[PDB]
RNA sequence: CCGGGCACUCUAACGGGACUGCCCGCGAAAGCGGGAGGAAGGAGGGGACGACGUCUGGUCAGCAUGGCCCUUACGGCCUGGGCGACACACGUGCUACAAUGCCCACUACAAAGCGAUGCCACCCGGCAACGGGGAGCUAAUCGCAAAAAGGUGGGCCCAGUUCGGAUUGGGGUCUGCAACCCGACCCCAUGAAGCCGGAAUCGCUAGUAAUCGCGGAUCAGCCAUGCCGCGGUGAAUACG
C-alpha cells in the first residue's frame, strides 16, 4: 500500500486536518519540506545534481 | 540483568533459559559478568549466536555458528571461555623478571 | 560508500546549475515541480539524439529550454518539423511561453553524461564488459581528455555475485576542487538486474 | 584635537574616543562605573594607558555594540591601545609587547554534527 | 478540555437517536463508534454499546457518569497482569 | 529548579508566561 | 602527550593584587565559569582575613601556599607483580597546583556557611601550618618518606 | 493543634508556616495576609492573639482544610473507581492516570521495583 | 526612484547592478551607489543516508543576495533607456518609488 | 528625532596579507630551535573534502531494479482501536539532591534565524493560559524580542527545607470535525523519590570542558528534556 496513498495525498479532504505533505518525487511521507516538496533524500539527490537554483553545499 | 535479543526470529522461554544456563558456565571464574548480553540470528546457512559481556579485566566479544542453533550457541560459549580465561590469567605472566 | 558527488562538490566552483533562476518562497517548488515535469519528458524523448546537459532559464510567464546533445537534427527534425513538435506538446505541461533551444556537443567522447550512456548500451547488447570499459576509456582519452575513470557494478555478465569492475587511464584528481571533472550516470538494466554505470572525464584544471 | 580607535573582541565592537583631559570615561551614554558596575574583569579596560602613563591625561568617548559586557571590556582594552598609537608612534613601545596591540581570534567554535557541542561528543556504551 | 466557549461536543449523528428514543417512550441497544461523544443528561438511563475497537461494550448510564466521554467506559487493551 | 513551573526559572525553561512569569 | 611536552598557560595578573598566583586560586574557585562569584568569593575572604587579622591578605594567601605545596609525593609504579608507591619529588608548577587544588577543596569540606568565610578561614588556618589542607600535604610528604626504600625505581 | 487544626511552625515566618496546612499553598499564604492584614514576615512566635484568632478564622471558613479536604480528594477517586471510567481503573490497580508511558518508570506510582 | 535587486547568484546580482549605475547615471544625473543589503540565509540540514546512520549529515544553503540602488535624479530619459533592461536570467528587480 | 554627513560602526562584493620571506645558530640537505617585524608564524583557528579496499556491514520500508509470491485480495475505501500496553531488563537524556544555592522585585550586555488564512507592536478584559480591539512589516524599515547566567537590593538560615517538582484531586485556555484511550499550556491544592550514587563507565587539550540562554527545520497543535545551528560567561591539566 504506497502508490493509492501518493494518490490520497492529493485528494483533498474531509477534515483540513488530515492535510500531510508528501514528496512530489518519490512519494516519501517522513521529512518532507514545505520550500521544495521534497523529502531529504530527494532534497540531496537534486541538490547534488545541480537542478536546484541557488542550493549548494555549505561549509563555514 | 542478562539480556537476549531474538533477531527476526522468535523463541521461547524455555530457549532463552537454555542460554542463561550455558552463559553460566562463564561464572566459573568467579569474576563479573556485567550486561552480558546474546543476540540470535540466522543467517541462509544456518544460526549465528553473539555475545557482548564486559568483566572488571575487560570485554568478550564473540559469535558462533553452526547449522544447530544449540551448538552454534556453544560454540559462541567455548570462544567466550578461551576469552575470559585470557582475561584473567595473562597479567600472570610477566610476573618475573 | 564514501564518496561525495563530484558535481555537487564544484556547484559553483568549476560547475554552473542546470535550472538557473531566482525565485521566492511562496513559488520556488512550483516552477521546480516544472522543471522535473519537463526533464522528466524530455530525457526520455531525446534520448536517441545524445541528450548530455538541459540548461533552464526563467523571467516572468517565459522558459527557455536550452538542450545540449551530440545529433542536433534528431531533435530539430525535418526543417524543424520535431523541435517544433516538442514546444507544442511543452506549452501544454509549461502553460506559458516555453522557448526551446538545441546546442551542439563539441566532442561527445568528451561529455562524461554520454559515454556513460554507451557503455550501458553495450553492456545492455550483451557486450564483454571489462573490455567495454576500457574501450570507453580509451575513447576518451584519444579525444583530448588528459584523464578518465569508468566504472560498471552489479551482476557483471549476469553473475550471481554481483562485482565492481573499473578502469582508468591519466589523471582523474576527485579532490582537486580547481580541476574541471565531468561526471555522468547510467542505468544498464539488463534481464538479470540493474548494473549502475559511472564516467569520470577531466577536461584540465582552471 | 580627537583620538580614535577600532577594538573588537568576541562579538563586541567598541569605538574608542580619546580627547585630551582629566580622565572622565563614557560607554553608551553612561558613566564607566556605571555601566560596568559591579564586574571585577572591568578594570583591565583602562590598563593601555597605565603603560603609559595616561591615567587622566585622556578623556573617554566609547561605544560599545555587540557580545557580552567583558567582551566589550577587552575591545575597550583594544580600542584605547590603538588610539593612543596615533596620538603617539613611539608607544609600540611599552605598548606592542604588553600584548596590547593585537586583537586575539579566540571566538566561540561552530557546532557540528554528531556532537552536542563543539567538540563535547555524545555518550554511548560500547559494551 | 475543550473550550468552554465552545459547545459540549457529541456527533450529533449519535445525539439523534438519543431524542428519537426519549420522545417514543425509549429505548433500544444504540450501537456507536463514537468514543469522543459526551454522555449527555438525555442519555442517562439509557445503555449503549461503544466500540473499543474489537467489540461493542454495552454500558449503561448513571446520574454520576455525565461529564464524561463514551471511550472512558469501553477500554481498548486487554490485559490482566504478567506471570 | 527549571523543573518547577510555579517559579519564573521553570517558566523560563518550559518557555511560556503567567502569573509566576507575566509578559 | 606523546610528540611533545605542553606549554604552560600563562595567566593574566589580577586587578585587585596583580598577582598570577592570585589568579590561578580564583579559578580553582570557579564553577560553571562564574568568574565573577570566583573573584567576589577571594576578595569577601580578603576583607575577612583582614578584619580577623590585622595583616596583609596578600601575604598571608601566600604563606598558605608555602604550607600547602607536597614537596614530595608517592607515584604508583607496577614493577614485575606488585604495586609499589614510588617516593617521587614534585615539580613547582605541580606543587602549586596541588596547593591551590587541596586549598578550596580542603575549605568547602568547613562547617561554616557563606563560602567566602570558608576560604578565608582555611588560608588563616594554613598560613599558620593548620587545617585539613596542610594536613593533605603532609600526609602525602609522610607517605613518601615511609617508602623511601624504592626511592633507586624513580623515573 | 492551633490553626488550622495542624500546629503550624513557630520561629518561621506566617506565610511559611501557613504551608504547613493541608490546603494552604503560597497562593493561599499571600491570601490570608492581605485579608487580615498582618506582615506576612512575623513569625508565628511573634503573633498576637487578636492576630492568630483573626488568621485562625478566615482560613478556616473561606477554603476547605486538613481532613475535610482528605475526604473529597478519596470520595471523587472512589466514585471515579466506581462508575468505572479509565481514570477510574488507573487507580484500581495504582497505574498511573495522566497518560504517561509505563514502559519504563513509573515508579512513584508503582512504586520501588518489583524483581522477578 | 528606488531599485531593488534579489538574486541567487551574486556574480548576476552585481554585475547588473552596475549595468544601472551605470545606465542611468550617463543619462543624468544622480545615482547613489549599489548597497549590499545583509544575505538571507535559508538553511538545509539533512542524514547523507537514506536510512540510518543519524550522526552523519551534509549542510546546504539557498543565499538570497540583496542589492539597493537610489537612480536620485530621475529624468525620464533615463526612465527610458531602462525600460529594455538586459538582466541576467537569475535576477528580480522591485521598483518602487 | 528633523537638518546634514559616510567619518566611524556595520552590511557585502572585490582585493592585500604569511612565504620558513629576514636575522642568529644546528644541519649534507630537507628541516629543527631561537629572534624581529606583524592583526596573524611556521598548516593561524574551525569547515568542506574520505585512497585501493574491509566488514557476503546498512537500506527491496525513500527510490530504482532481477526472480519468487497475492489478484472480489497479500490490491482499494472507511469508522474505531493499536503503534502510547507494563511483573521486569539495558542504552541515551532532562531535572535534581541545595547557601559558589533557592525565591522575589528592580537593571544591563548577544548572535544567528524566522515571519502576508504569517510575525504581531500598542490598548482593554482576565491572577494567568488566553481572549476582544487594532497599528506596522512583500520586511538592515515592522514584528517574534524578554536574551539568561550577570549587576543592585531584599527574603531564606542548613532543616527533605522558600532544596527537589514527581504524583494526584479540582477548575480553565487553545489547536483541532474530534483531545476517552492519547495533546500542549495556565491556576488552586497535593508536594514523592532524591542527603551526590556498587561493580563498572563516558566526554573533553582553549574560547575547549563546564555553565547560561536564543533560533530553526518538522509543524493545526504537540508529548522537543531530541536534533541542526547561534552567541554569553569561561576554567583545570598534560611529567611522561
Ligand atoms: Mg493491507
Ligand atoms: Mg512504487
Ligand atoms: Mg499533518
Ligand atoms: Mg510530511
Ligand atoms: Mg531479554
Ligand atoms: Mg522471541
Ligand atoms: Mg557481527
Ligand atoms: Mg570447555
Ligand atoms: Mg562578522
Ligand atoms: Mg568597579
Ligand atoms: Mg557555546
Ligand atoms: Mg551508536
Ligand atoms: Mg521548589
Ligand atoms: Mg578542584
Ligand atoms: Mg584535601
Ligand atoms: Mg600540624
Ligand atoms: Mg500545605
Ligand atoms: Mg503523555
Ligand atoms: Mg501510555
Ligand atoms: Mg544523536
Ligand atoms: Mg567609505
Ligand atoms: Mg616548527
Ligand atoms: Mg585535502
Ligand atoms: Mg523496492
Ligand atoms: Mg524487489
Ligand atoms: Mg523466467
Ligand atoms: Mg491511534
Ligand atoms: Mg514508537
Ligand atoms: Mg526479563
Ligand atoms: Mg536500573
Ligand atoms: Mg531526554
Ligand atoms: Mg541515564
Ligand atoms: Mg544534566
Ligand atoms: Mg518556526
Ligand atoms: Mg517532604
Ligand atoms: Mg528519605
Ligand atoms: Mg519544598
Ligand atoms: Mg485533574
Ligand atoms: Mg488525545
Ligand atoms: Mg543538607
Ligand atoms: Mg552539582
Ligand atoms: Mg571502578
Ligand atoms: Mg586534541
Ligand atoms: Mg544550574
Ligand atoms: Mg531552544
Ligand atoms: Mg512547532
Ligand atoms: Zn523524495
Amino acid at each position: 500500500a504506497r502508490k493509492a496513498l501518493i494518490e490520497k495525498a492529493k485528494r483533498t479532504p474531509k477534515f483540513k486536518v488530515r492535510a500531510y505533505t508528501r514528496c512530489v518525487r518519490c512519494g516519501r511521507a517522513r521529512s518532507v519540506y514545505r520550500f521544495f516538496g521534497l523529502c531529504r533524500i530527494c532534497l540531496r539527490e537534486l541538490a547534488h545534481k545541480g537542478q536546484l537554483p541557488g542550493v549548494r553545499k555549505a561549509s563555514w | 540483568t542478562m539480556n537476549i535479543t531474538s533477531k527476526q526470529m522468535e523463541i521461547t522461554p524455555a530457549i532463552r533459559q537454555h542460554v542463561a544456563d550455558r552463559l553460566a558456565k562463564l561464572e566459573k571464574w568467579q569474576t563479573h559478568l556485567i550486561n552480558p548480553h546474546i543476540i540470535l540470528s540466522k543467517e541462509p546457512q544456518g544460526f549465528v549466536a553473539d555475545a557482548t559481556i564486559n568483566t572488571p579485566n575487560g570485554v568478550l566479544v564473540a559469535s558462533g555458528k553452526h547449522e544447530d542453533m544449540y551448538t552454534a550457541i556453544n560454540e559462541l560459549i567455548n570462544k567466550l571461555e578461551r576469552q575470559l580465561n585470557k582475561l584473567q590469567h595473562k597479567g600472570e605472566a610477566r610476573r618475573a623478571a | 560508500g564514501n564518496k561525495i558527488h563530484p558535481i555537487g562538490f564544484r556547484l559553483g566552483i568549476t560547475r554552473d546549475w542546470e535550472s538557473r533562476w531566482y525565485a521566492g518562497k511562496k513559488q520556488y517548488r512550483h516552477l521546480l515541480l516544472e522543471d522535473q515535469r519537463i526533464r522528466g519528458l524530455l530525457e526520455k524523448e531525446l534520448y536517441s539524439a545524445g541528450l548530455a546537459r538541459v540548461d533552464i532559464e526563467r523571467a516572468a510567464d517565459n522558459v527557455a529550454v536550452t538542450v545540449h546533445v551530440a545529433k542536433p537534427g534528431v531533435v530539430i527534425g525535418r526543417g524543424g518539423e520535431r523541435i517544433r513538435v516538442l514546444r507544442e506538446e511543452l506549452a501544454k505541461l509549461t502553460g506559458k511561453n516555453v522557448a526551446l533551444n538545441v546546442q551542439e556537443v563539441q566532442n561527445p567522447n568528451l561529455s562524461a553524461p554520454l559515454v556513460a550512456q554507451r557503455v550501458a548500451e553495450q553492456i545492455e547488447r550483451r557486450f564483454a564488459v571489462r573490455r567495454a570499459i576500457k574501450q570507453a576509456v580509451q575513447r576518451v582519452m584519444e579525444s583530448g581528455a588528459k584523464g578518465a575513470k569508468v566504472i560498471v557494478s552489479g551482476r557483471i555478465g549476469g553473475a550471481e555475485q554481483a562485482r565492481t569492475e573499473w578502469a582508468a587511464q591519466g589523471r582523474v584528481p576527485l579532490h582537486t576542487l580547481r580541476a574541471n571533472i565531468d561526471y555522468g550516470f547510467a542505468l544498464a538494466r539488463t534481464t538479470y538486474g540493474v548494473l549502475g554505470v559511472k564516467a569520470y572525464i577531466f577536461l584540465g584544471e582552471v | 584635537e580627537q583620538y580614535y580607535g577600532t577594538g573588537r573582541r568576541k562579538e563586541a565592537v567598541a569605538r574608542v574616543f580619546l580627547r585630551p583631559g582629566n580622565g572622565k570615561v563614557t560607554v553608551n551614554g553612561q558613566d564607566f562605573n556605571e555601566y560596568f558596575q559591579g564586574l571585577v574583569r572591568a578594570v583591565a579596560a583602562l590598563e593601555p594607558l597605565r603603560a603609559v602613563d595616561a591615567l587622566g591625561h585622556f578623556d573617554a568617548y566609547i561605544t560599545v555594540r555587540g557580545g557580552g559586557k567583558s567582551g566589550q571590556i577587552d575591545a575597550i582594552k583594544l580600542g584605547i591601545a590603538r588610539a593612543l598609537v596615533q596620538y603617539n608612534p613611539d608607544y609600540r613601545a611599552k605598548l606592542k609587547p604588553l600584548g596590547f596591540l593585537t586583537r586575539d581570534a579566540r571566538v566561540v567554535e561552530r557546532k557540528k554534527y554528531g556532537k552536542h557541542k563543539a567538540r563535547r561528543a555524545p555518550q554511548y556504551s560500547k559494551r | 478540555p475543550r473550550s468552554l466557549k465552545k459547545g459540549v461536543f457529541v456527533d450529533d449523528h449519535l445525539l439523534e437517536k438519543v431524542l428519537e428514543l426519549n420522545a417514543k417512550g425509549e429505548k433500544r441497544l444504540i450501537k456507536t463508534w463514537s468514543r469522543r461523544s459526551t454522555i449527555v443528561p438525555e442519555m442517562v438511563g439509557h445503555t449503549i454499546a461503544v466500540y473499543n475497537g474489537k467489540q461493542h461494550v454495552p454500558v449503561y448510564i448513571t446520574e454520576n457518569m455525565v461529564g464524561h466521554k463514551l471511550g472512558e467506559f469501553a477500554p481498548t487493551r486487554t490485559y490482566r497482569g504478567h506471570g | 529548579g527549571k523543573g518547577d513551573r510555579r517559579t519564573r526559572r521553570g517558566k523560563i525553561w518550559r518557555g511560556t508566561y503567567g502569573k509566576y512569569r507575566p509578559r | 602527550a606523546r610528540r611533545r611536552r605542553a606549554e604552560v598557560r600563562q595567566l593574566q595578573p589580577d586587578l585587585v593584587y596583580g598577582d598570577v598566583l592570585v589568579t590561578a586560586f580564583i579559578n580553582k574557585i570557579m564553577r560553571d565559569g562564574k568568574k565573577n562569584l570566583a573573584a567576589r568569593i577571594f576578595y569577601d575572604a580578603c576583607k575577612i582575613i583582614q578584619e580577623k587579622t590585622g595583616q596583609e591578605p596578600l601575604k598571608v594567601f601566600k604563606q598558605a601556599v608555602e604550607n600547602v605545596k607536597p614537596r614530595m609525593e608517592v607515584r604508583s609504579r607496577r614493577v614485575g607483580g606488585a604495586n609499589y608507591q614510588v617516593p617521587m619529588e614534585v615539580s613547582p608548577r605541580r606543587q602549586q597546583s596541588l596547593a591551590l587544588r587541596w586549598l578550596v577543596q580542603a575549605a568547602n569540606q568547613r562547617p561554616e556557611r557563606r563560602a567566602a568565610v570558608r576560604i578565608a578561614h582555611e588560608l588563616m588556618d594554613a598560613a599558620e601550618g593548620k587545617g585539613g589542607a596542610v594536613k593533605k600535604k603532609e600526609d602525602v610528604e609522610r607517605m613518601a618518606e615511609a617508602n623511601r626504600a624504592y626511592a633507586h625505581y624513580r623515573w | 493543634a492551633r490553626i488550622a487544626g495542624v500546629e503550624i511552625p513557630r520561629n518561621k515566618r506566617v506565610d511559611v508556616a501557613l504551608t504547613y496546612i493541608y490546603g494552604i499553598g503560597k497562593a493561599r499564604a499571600k491570601e490570608a495576609l492581605e485579608k487580615t492584614g498582618i506582615n506576612p514576615a512575623t513569625r508565628v512566635k511573634d503573633l498576637t492573639e487578636a492576630e492568630v484568632v483573626r488568621l485562625r478564622e478566615y482560613v478556616e471558613n473561606t477554603w476547605k482544610l486538613e481532613g475535610e479536604l482528605r475526604a473529597e480528594v478519596a470520595a471523587n477517586i472512589k466514585r471515579l473507581m466506581d462508575i468505572g471510567c479509565y481514570r477510574g481503573l488507573r487507580h484500581r490497580r495504582g497505574l498511573p492516570v495522566r497518560g504517561q508511558r509505563t514502559r519504563t518508570n513509573a515508579r512513584t506510582r508503582k512504586g520501588p521495583r518489583k524483581t522477578v | 526612484i528606488r531599485i531593488k535587486l534579489r538574486g541567487f547568484d551574486h556574480k548576476t546580482l552585481d554585475a547588473s547592478a552596475q549595468k544601472i549605475v551605470e545606465a542611468a547615471r550617463r543619462s543624468g544625473a544622480q545615482v547613489s551607489g549599489p548597497i549590499p543589503l545583509p544575505t538571507r540565509v535559508r538553511r538545509f540540514t539533512v542524514i547523507r543516508g537514506p536510512f540510518k546512520h543519524k550522526d552523519s549529515r551534509e549542510h546546504f544553503e539557498l543565499r538570497t543576495h540583496n542589492r539597493l540602488v537610489d537612480i536620485i535624479n530621475p529624468n525620464r530619459k533615463t526612465i527610458e533607456q531602462l525600460m529594455t533592461l538586459d538582466l541576467p536570467t537569475g535576477v528580480e528587480i522591485e521598483i518602487k518609488t
